[PDB]
């Protein structure tokens, strides 16, 4: 009900409160949103975020808080989560230090993101290289645990060919980069579209390697998670302009509209557990001496969570905490070392094409572009025959080539 | 060490009422506590281990609770055969300290206790050793203040105070005061008061002494 | 089921040597950790030490450090302990129980099952004959300086029940225990109803009668 | 040479113990003018005050490693999550004496954590290897709805495939039903007869009470069920015959607190003498830096190397576990527990006592069971 906000800059008091004014007014919602709490802090001390949120739990019994931290620490989510998980406390994750999903959330825990997660992250870089003219894939990784789940994903997704292009090959090795491996690994099955996923330091030396040999240029293009471009403003100088990520940021949206959805989100699923069970659920009086067990004498709010419709702009959130509508646009690096937005996965969970054909942005050290040219042609009838991809299996070029064309609306337009 | 307060030191309570017992410790030994129920001339046998686990053939009425430093033991509702002493174990460093007992046991009434005191006898007297008794009956509960003042002083180190047990039938409790004098001291002493303070005996009754 | 069998106790004078024999059925005992516990009458417990499955930590409580001594018999199921140098304080009875540092991982020391126990007692006196002092509103006997253990004590042959119980014996400094046997009677039968205090020491076979009178 | 070891360890008796460790290992091996420092902390049961505590008292205290203990106590959770957590946000390397939970295993969600004890990843080996050598092709999972299930069961996939083997059913059932009957039924509708287990006490119990009421105590039926299922209610209720780990040396305290010391000394060392170590936030709250030496000290401990120890030479894998530990495949034997066979260095050795198997079974069974009923 008394729901709380925070934020490391920008919108420090008025804008929030515009902001949590305006959201619960624009529907009839049956809770009355009494007052809410605005805090800014620059430093992200864990022991400070504890008593801030301890703090928040005293007064007005929490009931829910939106977290706006700007620092890039991956710890940052893990506390909250522990917090969410220790005092029952309906949290969302938001820009900043929850920016990346990647903790497996307890049972006992309440807490969410607006991150995007590795499971539908693939499916979103899949559907991108559906678009683009793009059928042979092949990925690098590392050992870690997490990256494993990735692969595995991109395995059992290529074991699912019933719809989608046709599966290509795909070899997977994954070790340290010394001892005669990325160099060979590189040199074999490298088609189109290569694909880089690992850390900052892996991605760099991966990157630098692929610079120091024959893999760079006008070939084919490289395709890296939102991990990779953690920071926007951080172009290392091993990056290539050819590299493409995929990660939602503010060339779409704002730290204004996420903090207004994310509150809208909470104002729903405090209304629907007021209506459904008894009321609005309350809170723990104090974070301190509590001999008893941790019990839920509450209900959690993933019910109340996993089916939520606001204004049609809703984010529903999965069984796993993961949300079903993630924004997750993709930028590729432009010529000058700059990140630009490029497609958005927002439309029923469907890419776009942005009006942005793939060209062949040259790297640090330009080449010749004599490998592409340009084949012009004409649709005259025994020798050319213009058709359209079936939405059916393959759902894509399978013999035939591609092919481009042009429509004519009004003749004067 | 570690030193573990019970209070109060003795309470009772009827069969069926919900019984409390609380355990403070010195400083603070998180849950690393033990319960234990031993019968007047039995062992003790554990009850409740980490102050949150319920051992196996322990019925479900017996629940500990309590952290940190202060522990408490909550029954659900007091039985005849739950009616003994109780402790709180520590095994949070060693030496492995004990806690007091608990004593509990069954809620008759208030009573006012009855006090008697019983001069030596002839043979007693000739015999070379002289001790005068104090008498304590029917008093609930077994806390009783019972001093001597011999002389108007104060006398500590030499008295003695026994109790039995609880009576079975009338919850009656019965303690014997004794007192250890020397033939030649007692011969030299007349006023052996007895001053007993009690529940049922608000007014501190003394029981004055003469030749 | 398992029980614990406690013997090896008995009579010691103080400064003497005793050995107290523990007895484990119902399980192996090498594989689990043993201690010794101490209750004076009227007193607290009091643990004195532990006995690792190695052997090679024992953990003797300050009160009684290097002066008992604990050894266990893994064939034979069984543990001994060895007391030396016996003072007033060690008059108590000792309990061995099994303990809990294997019953998880290590630390707790949760006692659990408790055998029926031995009794340990200090006296530098043999057996000897029990000296009953009566005395003299109700009347009430009182036996003195008189070992060994507390004998039952009957008023009127046993005929008189009312107000009659006696109270538990009281270790002297001598070694010699102590009780007195009191009835509770009106003040008003003081000479017309006639109160003798019956006392038969049966290890002595004493017959010792005091009559009471004002 | 100023450094500090906060630690957290459970009661006083074991954080006196970790003391004099300290100081044996301060007076032994590498020895120089000072060689660091010895503190510590209790594990107080609340989670958000012992978490702070702890970030108090180490972060101000300049610690370089922390060595935390987890109880297995079931009522109460006393897990290391807060303070793996706290240490997260910094890259201060910890230890877990005895953390058998799988969560702590990615390193994601634990970025600087280490344990010197494999949650059940070991087990899981261990399991394998005895099916590979007892001449079974048949696997009946029982893994749980948990994360640890999750990765016991994702782990023992992966070493199936190996040798291109796959169970004929993985089925898995929420934690704390009631109503595995029909599970159990699923299973005995199968061609396979050794069944793999893995869940917490109370699961464990209720699935060994739903085997006993539908007959699968008999013969012909292998369980292979983990450690963490021997105790309580789940070993009140376990079928004889039970072939199951005990993790020799028994997560045993000193042994483990002894090593993370001397582990903890040779790597301070070795980093002392290779290069420059970044010093600690002088306080818990006021600065947000990410520590510059946390990544080189993690890589130096995961390339440590301990012969001295209790169990020998002390490794670890890319996930920070302990590696080629020490189990021990103890089988029921007359509602009593006897050792038969011990795993050591990736070996398997019966010894002379016999592997008695559920309904009172004298030669080896076999995973398959020729229906001759194909629909
Ligand atoms: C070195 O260790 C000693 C203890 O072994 C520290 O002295 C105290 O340590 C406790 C924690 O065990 C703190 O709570 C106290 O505040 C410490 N006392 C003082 C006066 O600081 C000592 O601080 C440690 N020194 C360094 C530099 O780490
Ligand atoms: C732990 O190991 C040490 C020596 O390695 C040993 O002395 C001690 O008894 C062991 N602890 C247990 C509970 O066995």
């Amino acid at each position: 009900l008394n729901i709380a906000v925070m934020l490391g800059h920008s919108h420090d008091v008025t804008e929030r409160e515009l902001r949590t004014l305006w959201g619960p007014e624009q529907a009839a919602g049956l809770p009355l949103d009494v007052n809410v709490v605005a805090l800014l802090m620059n430093r992200t001390d864990p022991k400070s975020l504890i008593t801030h949120v301890c703090d928040l739990m005293s007064g007005a019994r929490i009931h829910g808080l939106v977290f706006g931290d700007d620092t890039d620490q991956e710890a940052v989510a893990q506390m909250l989560d522990f917090i969410s998980s220790h005092t029952f406390v309906p949290i969302l994750g938001i820009h900043g230090g929850a920016s990346m999903i990647m903790a497996d959330k307890d049972p006992t825990s309440t807490f969410f993101q607006f991150g995007a997660s590795i499971q539908q992250q693939a499916t979103v870089m899949l559907k991108i290289m559906q678009d683009y003219d793009w059928h042979v894939f092949s990925l690098v990784t590392t050992i870690f645990p997490g990256y494993r789940e990735f692969i595995s994903f991109v395995k059992t997704t290529v074991d699912n060919s019933f719809v989608g292009w046709d599966m290509q090959n795909v070899i997977t090795l994954d070790t340290s980069f010394e001892d005669a491996k990325t160099q060979v690994q590189l040199k074999k099955i490298h088609s189109s579209v290569i694909l880089l996923y690992c850390s900052k330091d892996e991605a760099v030396l991966i990157l630098s390697e692929a610079r120091s040999l024959g893999l760079t240029g006008y070939d084919f293009f490289w395709i890296v998670p939102s991990l990779v471009s953690g920071n926007t403003e951080l172009i290392p100088k091993e990056f290539p302009s050819g590299l493409i990520s995929v990660s939602y940021d503010d060339w779409d949206y704002s730290l204004e509209a996420r903090v207004r959805d994310g509150i809208g989100i909470l104002t729903t699923a405090a209304s629907s557990m007021l209506e459904k069970f008894s009321y609005i659920p309350e809170a723990k009086a104090s974070c301190y001496g509590q001999m008893e067990r941790p019990e839920v004498p509450m209900h959690t709010l993933h019910p109340f969570m996993v089916n939520v419709t606001w204004d049609g702009k809703d984010l529903s959130f999965t069984e796993e905490g993961y949300q079903v509508h993630p924004r997750l646009v993709v930028i590729v690096l432009n010529k000058d070392r700059e990140w630009e937005k490029v497609g958005k996965w927002e439309n029923h969970t469907l890419s776009l094409r942005h009006a942005v054909w793939p060209r062949y942005k040259s790297f640090s050290d330009c080449e010749p572009d004599d490998n592409h040219l340009s084949i012009v042609t004409l649709e005259e009838a025994p020798f050319v025959i213009v058709e359209d991809i079936d939405p059916l299996t393959e759902t894509c070029v399978r013999n035939t080539v591609p092919c481009r064309k042009f429509v004519k609306i009004n003749n004067s337009t | 060490d570690i030193q573990m307060t019970q209070s109060p030191s003795t309470l009772s309570a009827s069969v069926g009422d919900r019984v409390t017992i609380t355990c403070r410790a010195s400083q603070s030994i998180s849950r690393w506590l033990a319960w234990y129920q031993q019968k007047p001339g039995k062992a003790p046998k554990l009850l409740i281990s980490l102050a949150s686990d319920l051992q196996t053939g322990v019925p479900s009425r017996f629940s500990g609770s309590g952290s940190g430093t202060e522990f408490t033991l909550t029954i659900s509702s007091l039985q005849p055969d739950d009616f003994a002493t109780y402790y709180c174990q520590q095994f949070d460093s060693y030496p492995l300290t004990f806690g007091p007992g608990t004593t509990v046991d069954i809620r008759r009434t208030v009573a006012a206790p009855s006090v008697f005191i019983f001069p030596p006898s002839d043979e007693q007297l000739k015999s070379g050793t002289a001790s005068v008794v104090c008498l304590l009956n029917n008093f609930y509960p077994r806390e009783a203040k019972v001093q001597w003042k011999v002389d108007n002083a104060l006398q500590s180190g030499n008295s003695q105070e026994s109790v039995t047990e609880q009576d079975s039938k009338d919850s009656t409790y019965s303690l014997s005061s004794t007192l250890t004098l020397s033939k030649a001291d007692y011969e030299k002493h007349k006023v052996y008061a007895c001053e007993v303070t009690h529940q049922g005996l608000s007014s501190p009754v003394t029981k004055s002494f003469n030749r | 089921e398992v029980q614990l069998v406690e013997s090896g106790g008995g009579l010691v004078k103080p400064g003497g040597s005793l050995r107290l024999s523990c007895a484990a059925s119902g399980f192996t005992l090498s594989d689990y950790y043993m201690s010794w516990i101490r209750q004076a009458p009227g007193k607290g417990l009091e643990w004195i030490s532990y006995i690792s499955v190695s052997g090679t930590k024992i953990y003797y409580a300050d009160s009684v450090k290097g002066r008992f001594t604990i050894s266990r018999d893994n064939a034979k199921n069984s543990l001994f302990l060895e007391m030396n140098s016996l003072t007033a304080e060690d008059t108590a009875v000792y309990y061995c129980a099994r303990d809990s540092g294997s019953t998880m991982y290590d630390g707790y020391n949760w006692f659990d099952p408790w055998g029926q126990g031995t009794l340990v007692t200090v006296s530098p006196a043999s057996t000897k004959g029990p000296s009953v002092f009566p005395l003299a509103a109700a009347l009430g006997c009182l036996v003195k300086d008189y070992f060994p253990e507390p004998v039952t004590v009957s008023w009127n042959s046993g005929a008189l029940t009312s107000g009659v119980h006696t109270f538990p014996a009281v270790l002297q400094s001598s070694g010699l225990y102590s009780l007195s046997s009191v009835v509770t009677v009106p003040s008003s039968s003081l000479g017309t109803q006639t109160y003798i205090c019956n006392v038969n020491h049966k290890p002595s076979n004493t017959k010792v009668d005091k009559r009471v009178e004002p | 040479k100023i450094v500090n070891i906060g630690a957290v360890l459970s009661t006083r008796k074991h954080e006196q113990m970790f003391r004099e460790a300290v100081n044996q290992a301060n007076k032994r091996h590498g020895s120089w003018k000072i060689q660091l420092n010895a503190t510590s902390v209790t594990h107080k049961p609340n989670a958000i005050q012992m978490a702070l505590s702890v970030c108090e008292d180490l972060i101000s205290s300049q610690v370089y490693a922390i060595l935390v203990s987890h109880p297995p106590t079931p009522n109460d959770h006393f897990t290391p999550t807060p303070v793996s957590y706290t240490a997260g946000f910094y890259r201060i390397p910890v230890l877990g004496l005895t953390t058998r939970m799988s969560i702590y295993s990615d390193k994601s969600i634990h970025l600087s954590f280490l344990r010197t004890v494999p949650p059940y990843s070991h087990q899981s080996s261990v399991w394998f290897e005895m099916m590979r050598v007892y001449s079974w092709n048949h696997i009946i999972l029982l893994v749980s709805d948990d994360h640890e299930g999750r990765a016991a069961q994702k782990r023992l996939e992966t070493l199936l495939e190996e040798r291109e083997s796959k169970a004929e059913k993985v089925l898995q059932f929420d934690p704390g039903t009631k109503n595995v009957t029909a599970l159990l039924m699923e299973a005995k509708e199968l061609e396979a007869r050794v069944i793999i287990l893995s869940a917490s006490e109370d699961d464990a119990a209720t699935v060994y009470r739903a085997a006993a009421m539908l007959n699968m105590t008999g013969s012909g039926y292998v369980w292979l069920v983990g450690e963490r299922e021997i105790s309580g209610n789940a070993l009140r209720y376990a079928p004889d015959g039970i072939l199951g780990l005990q993790l020799i040396n028994g997560k045993n305290e000193s042994a483990h607190i002894s090593d993370a010391v001397g582990v903890v000394a040779q790597a301070v060392h070795e980093l002392l003498e290779k290069e420059n170590i970044t010093d600690p936030p002088r306080g818990c709250v006021g600065n947000t830096n990410i520590w510059k030496t946390g990544p080189l000290f993690k890589r130096v401990l995961m390339s440590s190397k301990y012969a001295d120890g209790v169990t020998g030479r002390v490794e670890f894998n890319e996930d920070g576990d302990r590696k080629f530990a020490n189990y021990s495949i103890m089988n029921l034997q007359n509602r009593k527990l006897v050792q038969v066979g011990i795993y050591n260095g990736t070996h398997v050795i019966p010894n002379d006592r016999k592997i008695i198997w559920p309904g009172g079974e004298t030669e080896k069974p076999r995973g398959y069971q020729m229906s001759t009923r194909l629909k």
